């Protein structure tokens, strides 16, 4: 039984990467070359955030373009606004320990949660004015990783059991879980259709769960390091993911293989976070070296570099509408650059 | 039955994964490449927009 | 002529040293320290101290006179008395700020910050820039620069210039240098030797200086031979260059910055 | 400039004043890891440093300043990735039970782990050898020997330099010396001075436990001011 | 929530009153207060405004030296000091709560209010003071304003304030965008000099006064209100 049986899944993976091999027609590069080249991106700072205490570990851009939810390892949440610098909301959180955090497509609920193992979202349109506690949801047994809200009654979640949940809002409870990885669950990042989301873990591999019924209807297995951040392409058919080992894999949902590895010799220090423009052309993804970085998805060339951070950068994001980029680093200062 | 168990569920995972139909690198490269293309004007990020719009 | 060039020479390794401190604490990224914040403060003044004192001294031992004029000389000379005073009043914030990390760690940990390091530069700044306003309005040429009234009459500012400005830093940074000997003693084997090196060498170079100018505020013969003037200015041109070495080059955190500057 | 925009920078201000006044607490805070396997005492000490949740904080004041240390005993085995938030705390206190030799190896291991981490390198690891009373008894009865598990015991002789307890038998301070040793080599094994090593025997009911704390972490900032303020 | 107002009543020619108001069911501190006076069978006025945590106050031209705002915050009450009261004080003042930032609806809850008897900022003028209608039909009210109101950074400073019988004015848009709590029926339009309020459907919960103010400029200055009956 367990001799045949991993005999069969041994020759399972064995034909599932010869068909990947076979569909291996040729790598991104290849068609990538004849494009015309990105140029160098020089973005500038335009607003920079002195409100944060401690490390900024989390970061998200709402509906709004204006308005940007940003989490501290203090337990405190700031909805910044990007256009005047106020802020528009402050939240104390009771854990002192938070790693994510989002804002919901309706720009009425925040999610946040890390060590504490629970999820809490706060509304910010209630009648008391003041944020109050709209559900603290828990059940995971391990560090929550990542938030990402679905619709104003729905939000999926990743926490360090491995295992994903869908969560219900009014209920409180998982509207579905996913069976558990081979390591704990590190990010998130939601389809444009809100369907499926991929989903990335310590082990080298990330899987492409669905809303409806939880399956990984995909699992690509090319890494060599921990994925610590992972984001969705704007159409929805490829996904960038990014490991510790400072290179990023632009994985395809059609194709279900690595389009293009953007890597170089120069860059040691690990990767923490990835993002498309509302384009895709530009990939952005901070990297541990006190600086981020972003390169062209087709090209894989250095399209820019942003040094303005002075410690490690945590967390980044790219607007709705692509006006402007959002970066979080451990150094209590956010800058949006343009 | 753990072993087992958890050896036939990563089995049922690997042939359902299996089952997925997977086009070849050209056509989703080409699809990525045109999206890019399709969207240029509209990323201030790559084109850079005038002052105006900012 | 040697000493023009020894002048010169010493001259220069102050401005290369205190440039490279400049690039290595500016150009840096985790530089964001109040120990930091001091060292940038105490180097822009030392240079300011360098450039301003040892031009106007080669130019006058080379050509023998006076050429930048009226307002030129004024305002060297002020901008040299500025430079003087910042070095000694940067001197005392990090001695304090030494003390306070050593002997109160816990308490340092909480109060000192980079922000209320900027705080205290920016005012000492002030302070000193206020201080030696004065400067402007008791100054003029004897043609060599000079004083307007005669030496008697600035007894009472050189006096603080040895009073609040040498003896009293001199005696916070002995102190407070051997409280933190005796805490490293009593839980440290190179530190004190430092500390002790810092010191001494402190004392022996601001002496010349702040006692001449205190004798001969004093004597009704004022002191001017050009023997004793050059061994001081060399003395404050020595202790200006070394201040960016002996207190920067002989740590960890500043040659691991230099080593990233040139990784 | 509008009416509503001057509202939302008095506000922001008042946001502002708000964060500045939770900074001030933030900071003259001390944040401590503790950081130790279920056999460890970590529950005991916790228990006794009395002056589904994956983390628990407890604040307790010592000679009038505060510690927060942060036990994590509910949360999966490996640890590699969500230990990477805690850096810049002041101190990461790692229990084990000294008593117990069967589970030695394994606390040696996490122990030197948790010391070659790359995110934790320059963050100290106090070390407190909790459970001595246990590992006094067993190493009388003579039932139980280190030799059965460490070799090197059978040919380790008695430090020289050594500050033996009073009524202490020559077999447990043998024990005891050789254990703090063990943690020692382990500890300033690729150490290079930015992070050391602070091992303490704790007893079961010493009451001076947080005292421990205290002058570990005031050690501790003394070794980090001396590099950053430019001392040594 | 609530905003509970008292202290109205009789006075003489020039005395003086608090007005207090209390406040419940939300943060007080977090929500600036704004006394506005409405004089009988007239529309509003607004008169004083006070900030979070006091940091900023304002009061009215006509008002000012008079009439003093405070708040007290531990114990989340409102109170209005008026000295030498004249002739003309003889009105309804209200406490309103507004928190400003994006996406926010100042204005949103209005008191209850207290009735106190005696004895060159931007105008808004409303072309008609009553239209008669029936239920089933669609009201198009219009205002005219001699500022625009469009200010650099594109926001419609417009605030429309709906009046029933016995019940204090209900804020139905504070930027087109529609007020909570209020139904899909009202609706905002026009440029930074003309607006036009377009109510679809009519029922009997819409008889009332509907008045325009603008939030250009600290200094507000309510129209003359258009009224619908049935």
């Amino acid at each position: 039984e367990l001799d045949q049986l991993r005999q069969e899944a041994e020759q399972l993976k064995n034909q599932i990467r010869d068909a990947r091999k076979a569909c291996a027609d040729a790598t991104l590069s290849q068609i990538t070359n004849n494009i015309d080249p990105v140029g160098r991106i020089q973005m500038r700072t335009r607003r920079t955030l002195r409100g944060h205490l401690a490390k900024i570990y989390a970061m998200h851009w709402g509906t709004d373009s204006r308005l940007l939810v940003s989490a501290s390892q203090d337990g405190k949440l700031i909805i910044w606004d990007s256009y005047t610098t106020n802020k528009v909301h402050a939240i104390p959180l009771r854990s002192s320990w938070v790693m994510t955090c989002a804002y919901a497509p309706s720009g009425n609920y925040v999610a946040c949660g890390g060590l504490d193992n629970i999820c809490s979202i706060y509304n910010l349109k209630t009648r008391e004015g003041n944020v109050r506690v709209s559900r603290e949801l828990a059940g995971h047994t391990g560090y929550l990783s990542c938030c990402r809200f679905l619709d104003d009654n729905q939000i999926v979640t990743s926490s360090g059991d491995t295992t994903c949940a869908l969560w219900d809002i009014e209920t409180g409870q998982q509207t579905t879980t996913f069976t558990g990885h081979t390591g704990d669950v590190m990010s998130l990042s939601l389809a444009p259709d809100t369907r499926l989301f991929v989903s990335g873990a310590c082990d080298a591999s990330a899987k492409l769960w669905d809303v409806r019924e939880g399956m990984c209807r995909q699992t690509f297995t090319g890494h060599e390091s921990d994925i610590n951040a992972i984001c969705f392409f704007p159409n929805g058919n490829a996904f960038a993911t990014g490991s510790d080992d400072a290179t990023c894999r632009l994985f395809d949902l059609r194709a279900d293989q690595e389009l293009m590895t953007y890597s170089h010799d120069n860059i040691i220090c690990g990767i923490t976070s990835v993002s498309f423009s509302k384009s895709g052309r530009l990939l952005l993804a901070g990297y541990d070296d006190f600086n981020c970085n972003v390169w062209d998805a087709l090209k894989a060339d250095r399209a820019g570099v942003l040094a303005g951070h002075d410690n490690r950068v945590s967390c980044l994001g790219v607007t709705d509408d692509g006006m402007a980029v959002a970066t979080g680093s451990w150094d209590s200062f956010l800058k949006i650059w343009n | 039955t753990a072993s087992i168990a958890q050896a036939r569920k990563l089995v049922e995972q690997l042939k359902m994964e299996a089952n997925i139909d997977r086009i070849k690198v050209s056509k989703a490269a080409a699809d990525l490449m045109a999206y890019c293309e399709a969207h240029a004007k509209e990323d201030p990020l790559l084109t850079p927009v005038p002052a105006s719009e900012n | 002529v040697v000493t023009i060039l020894l002048v010169l020479i010493i001259c220069g390794l102050g401005i290369v040293g205190n440039i490279m401190v400049v690039l290595v604490v500016m150009r840096t990224k985790h530089m964001r320290t109040p120990t930091n914040c001091y060292l940038v403060s105490l180097a822009v003044a030392d240079l300011m101290v360098l450039v301003a004192a040892g031009l106007p001294n080669i130019t006058d031992s080379i050509y023998g006179s006076w050429v930048y004029g009226y307002v030129g000389c004024l305002c060297i000379t002020y901008l040299q008395y500025l430079g003087i005073n910042a070095s000694s009043c940067s001197i005392t914030a990090f001695t304090i700020e030494r003390y306070i990390a050593i002997c109160h760690p816990i308490k340092a940990q909480f109060l000192c910050t980079f922000s209320r390091a900027k705080k205290i530069i920016i005012f000492v700044w002030a302070f000193t820039s206020l201080y030696c306003m004065l400067w402007f309005f008791l100054l003029d040429l004897n043609i060599s620069c000079g004083y307007k009234i005669s030496r008697n009459y600035y007894s009472p500012i050189y006096l603080m210039d040895f009073g609040v400005f040498y003896v009293v830093p001199m005696i916070l940074a002995t102190v407070l240098y051997g409280f933190i000997a005796r805490i490293l003693f009593l839980n440290r084997k190179q530190v004190t030797k430092m500390l002790a090196v810092v010191v001494i060498l402190f004392a022996l170079l601001w002496m010349p200086y702040r006692t001449l100018v205190v004798v001969n505020s004093f004597l009704s013969s004022p002191f001017q031979e050009n023997w004793f003037l050059l061994f001081c200015r060399i003395c404050i041109y020595l202790n200006s260059a070394i201040n960016p070495v002996i207190y920067n080059l002989m740590s960890q955190k500043f040659r691991a910055a230099f080593r990233k500057l040139c990784n | 400039l509008s009416a509503e925009d001057k509202a939302a920078v008095e506000r922001s201000k008042m946001i502002e004043k708000q964060l500045q006044k939770d900074k001030q607490v933030y900071r003259r805070t001390l944040r401590l890891l503790l950081l130790g396997a279920d056999n460890s005492g970590k529950s005991t000490i916790v228990k006794q440093m009395r002056i589904t949740s994956g983390i628990f904080e407890t604040k307790f004041q010592v000679d009038k300043v505060n510690f927060h240390m942060f036990d994590v005993g509910a949360q999966r085995d490996e640890r590699r990735k969500w230990i990477q938030c805690f850096n810049d705390v002041t101190a990461i206190i790692f229990v084990v039970d000294s008593s117990d030799y069967n589970r030695l190896q394994e606390a040696l291991n996490d122990f030197k782990s948790i010391w070659n981490n790359r995110w934790l390198r320059t963050i100290s690891v106090i070390l407190f050898l909790n459970k001595q009373d246990l590992l006094a008894e067993k190493v009388l009865a003579g039932k139980s020997k280190i030799e059965d598990y460490f070799p090197e015991f059978a040919r380790y002789t008695t430090p020289e330099d050594a500050t033996p307890e009073p009524g202490e038998d020559p077999r447990v301070t043998r024990a005891k010396y050789f254990i703090r040793k063990e943690f020692v080599d382990i500890s300033t094994a690729s150490g290079d001075g930015r992070h050391i090593c602070y091992p303490h025997f704790t007893c079961s009911v010493d009451t001076e436990n947080a005292r421990r704390i205290f002058n570990d972490c005031k050690d501790i900032i003394l070794q980090m001011n001396l590099r950053e303020y430019n001392l040594v | 929530v609530q905003l509970v107002e008292s202290g109205g009543g009789l006075v003489q020619p020039g005395g003086s009153r608090k007005l207090s108001c209390s406040a419940s069911g939300f943060a007080f501190s977090s929500f600036g207060m704004h006394w506005v006076r409405q004089a009988p069978e007239k529309g509003l006025e607004w008169v004083a405004y006070i900030s979070s945590g006091s940091g900023t106050i304002y009061y009215a031209d006509t008002v000012k030296g008079r009439f003093t705002i405070s708040r007290d915050d531990p114990k989340n009450t409102l109170f209005l000091q008026m000295t030498s009261l004249r002739s003309e004080d003889t009105a309804m003042y209200y406490c309103v709560r507004s928190i400003y930032y994006y996406g926010s609806s100042p204005f949103d809850f209005w008191g209850q209010g207290t009735t106190l008897t005696v004895s060159a900022d931007i105008v808004m003028t409303q072309a008609t003071s009553s239209v008669p209608v029936t239920p089933g039909e669609s009201v198009s009210i219009s205002c005219r304003s001699s500022k625009s109101l469009l200010h650099s950074n594109g926001n419609t400073y417009l605030y429309w304030f709906l009046q029933r019988p016995g019940q204090s004015p209900q804020l139905l848009i504070y930027r087109s965008n529609l007020a909570s709590g209020v139904p899909d029926r009202f609706s905002g339009s026009g440029s930074g000099t003309a607006f036009t309020l377009t109510i679809s459907r009519l029922e009997a919960e819409d008889v009332g006064v509907y008045y325009c103010m603008q939030h250009l400029e600290y200094p507000l200055t309510f129209g003359a209100g258009t009224k619908l009956e049935l």
